[PDB]
């Protein structure tokens, strides 16, 4: 699909059996979802932006469905104030810029 | 208020 | 262009005369640059990020080119870690996402 840039550019995803709102986001070096169970290790992160850094849990080689496209990747869980796909994932859609 | 994110 | 999201998406942008870096956030509603000279009034402004708030300048009609490509709209002047093109002048340029 081709997503204007007129409204935020969420999409649905499944990511540890839950669907989630999360938002396509070229600005994340890194993908964040809020507060979740995910299995395996992990280890903690400081992750910055505007106001500052927020602290996270990294794990790693987890499935996420976005938009009905499979990735595998590392996911940081904690108090973002949204659900972001950074570009870790959005490589292994495809996803691209246009202009 | 609005939102940007970077990260 | 299509860009590819493997590396953060950093162009040029040309605003007051002078060539800055920044980077194109479809995850930002609007434009933030670090602290600069703009002309003219500015207002009051409040912008979450996945830190917390921060206040910053909003300077409306503002000409910026971005990447060889003219825009003229509103910049948020603050405390960014990075110069950010966010989805207010994304539109102006034809940007879009595509997967
Ligand atoms: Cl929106
Ligand atoms: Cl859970
Ligand atoms: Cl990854
Ligand atoms: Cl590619
Ligand atoms: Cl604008």
């Amino acid at each position: 699909p081709q997503i204007t840039l007129w409204k935020r550019p969420l999409v649905t995803i499944k990511i540890g059996g839950q669907l989630k709102e999360a938002l396509l986001d070229t600005g994340a070096d890194d993908t964040v979802i809020e507060e979740m169970s995910l299995p395996g290790r992990w280890k903690p992160k400081m992750i910055g932006g505007i106001g500052g850094f927020i602290k996270v849990r990294q794990y790693d080689q987890i499935i996420i469905e976005i938009a009905g496209h499979k990735a595998i990747g590392t996911v940081l869980v904690g108090p973002t104030p949204v659900n972001i796909i950074g570009r870790n994932l959005l490589t292994q859609i495809g996803a691209t810029l246009n202009f | 208020y609005d939102q940007i994110x970077i990260e």
